[PDB]
This record gives structure tokens, C-alpha cells and sequence, in this order.
């Protein structure tokens, strides 16, 4: 699964 | 510059997933990060990151560095196609200028400033 930053 | 990614999956099956994770996240773009090949860092458990098109590369440069848990004093860059991506540029122009056919950007990380070294 995908990482979201900020 | 090998990604784990790349070798992980075929050509068709990242081009399905970037096109995918690009129309549920308009505003935002999808990166692959992994460590460079020699690089003296630490790992980054997690490398599929979906990133605002408007932060800045320095910006995204901070949230990964506090990914691996180091600190602003520390000797820390990023690849992209083998070469530093400008500072100042958007999230949003370094993805439509660089992404592959897949639809990722791919970007490696080392703390060295030439990719492999």
C-alpha cells in the first residue's frame, strides 16, 4: 500500500 | 539505477497501477523511492510514496529524510534519470518531466552525490 506525505 | 520495483513486477503491471493511482489521486503523484546501490543510509521499509504536485523537491527531500530518521546535518541525495533535481521545482513539474512510461517517477537516494558511488 501507498505512503502519503503531507 | 536498478529499482526492486521494476524488478519486482513486469512493465504492464506498474503502467496499470500508475494509471490507477493517478486518476484516484489527480492531485497528487506517485513515486517509487529506494536506497542507491552502496549508499550508507538507512533503509526505507516502504518505497510506493503518492506525493502533492505542489510540494516542493526540497520539501519531499525533508519527508524522507525523516523517513530514515535523519537529521538536516546529515549528507543526504536524490536521483532522478542519475542526475539532483532542482530544489525549487514542484512535485508536480519533476513527475511530468521525468516519469517513466508506467506512469512513476522513480527516485533513489544515497549519501553520496554521484548514484552508486
Amino acid at each position: 500500500s501507498w505512503i502519503l506525505l503531507n | 539505477m536498478k529499482f526492486q520495483y521494476k524488478e519486482d513486477h513486469p512493465f504492464e503491471y506498474r503502467k496499470k497501477e500508475g494509471e490507477k493511482i493517478r486518476k484516484k489521486y489527480p492531485d497528487r503523484v506517485p513515486v517509487i523511492v529506494e536506497k542507491a546501490p552502496k549508499a550508507r543510509v538507512p533503509d526505507l521499509d516502504k518505497r510506493k510514496y503518492l506525493v502533492p504536485s505542489d510540494l516542493t523537491v526540497g520539501q519531499f527531500y525533508f519527508l524522507i529524510r525523516k523517513r530514515i530518521h535523519l537529521r538536516p546535518e546529515d549528507a543526504l541525495f536524490f536521483f532522478v534519470n542519475n542526475t539532483i533535481p532542482p530544489t525549487s521545482a514542484t512535485m508536480g513539474q519533476l513527475y511530468e518531466d521525468n516519469h517513466e512510461e508506467d506512469y512513476f517517477l522513480y527516485v533513489a537516494y544515497s549519501d553520496e552525490s554521484v548514484y552508486g558511488k
